[PDB]
């Protein structure tokens, strides 16, 4: 914002916003996978005990 | 709809655009960043001059 005019700043900042927002989406949709591989292990241990 | 009119020199025609910085665009007439509408400008040298 401090180096570019505001007419295209919203367009300029949008692809920066979607970059972080998409990255957070990728992390969370992978973290859910790792939960499933742990939720499966939790049930296996529960049966083991 | 409300229309605003004034007379400016040819060197500051581009300053009417939103996000433009200058002596006239910051001290005389500034448009909002998310400006709705548009402007009409022409060289009326015959009458004003």
């Amino acid at each position: 914002f401090s180096r570019l005019d505001k007419v295209e700043a919203e367009v300029q900042i949008d692809r920066l916003i979607t970059g972080r927002l998409q990255s957070l989406q990728t992390y969370v949709t992978q973290q859910l996978i790792r939960a499933a591989e742990i939720r499966a292990s939790a049930n296996l241990a529960a049966t083991k005990m | 709809v409300y229309a605003d009119s004034f007379v400016i020199r040819g060197d500051e025609v581009r300053q009417i655009a939103p996000g433009q910085t200058g002596n006239i665009a910051d001290y005389n007439y500034k448009l909002p960043d998310d400006f709705t509408g548009c402007v009409i400008a022409w060289n009326s040298n015959k009458l004003d001059s």
